[PDB]
């Protein structure tokens, strides 16, 4: 339950979430928890443009997710997660951040490679099977992390 | 509101 973000960020979250989110309480709770669990992530609001051209200001959480120093070869991916205004009824959506990143620094051996489309959107299995009543933002990033991980050593 | 960023 320890909070890693400073007061200015908590107050900011309080402020920006209110006007946008159908369920501000859950969005605030899940966003704060995410930031507290993944210290490389930061929040901002940005305009997301929908498929039909409609722009919508949304909370976005961004940063570089990296495998831990656990003896395995390190892998990192810069991502941008968007929280839709109907969260958690609707799932977040996540893309690779294409600044200073070449999507081709990701081994085809990495399980995550399979889920990244030509446009940079990451179709994580958890998002496809989203359960509004049982899932949160942390679980999304945890799955992302588990797919970045070097696949286990075998003896073949 | 317009876009904002407590870090930038």
């Amino acid at each position: 339950g320890k909070i890693s973000v400073p007061e200015a960020v908590v107050n900011w979250l309080f402020k920006v979430i209110q006007p946008i989110y159908n369920d501000g309480r859950t969005t605030f709770h899940d966003s704060l928890a995410l930031l507290d669990n993944f210290h490389s992530l930061r929040p901002r609001t940005r305009v997301f443009t929908h498929s039909d051209g409609t722009p919508q200001l949304l909370l976005s959480i961004y940063g570089t997710i990296s495998t831990g120093e656990d003896g395995s070869s390190p892998h990192s991916i810069p991502v941008i997660m968007w929280v839709p205004s109907m969260y958690p009824v609707k799932p977040p959506f996540i893309s690779i951040n294409l600044e200073n990143f070449d999507m081709n620094t990701i081994s085809s051996s990495l399980p995550i490679q399979e889920y990244i489309d030509s446009n940079g959107w990451i179709a994580l299995p958890i998002l496809h099977a989203w359960d509004p009543a049982a899932m949160n933002l942390i679980m999304v990033v945890q799955e992302l992390m588990s797919l970045l991980h070097e696949p286990p050593q075998d003896q073949a | 509101q317009v876009p904002s960023d407590p870090y930038n």
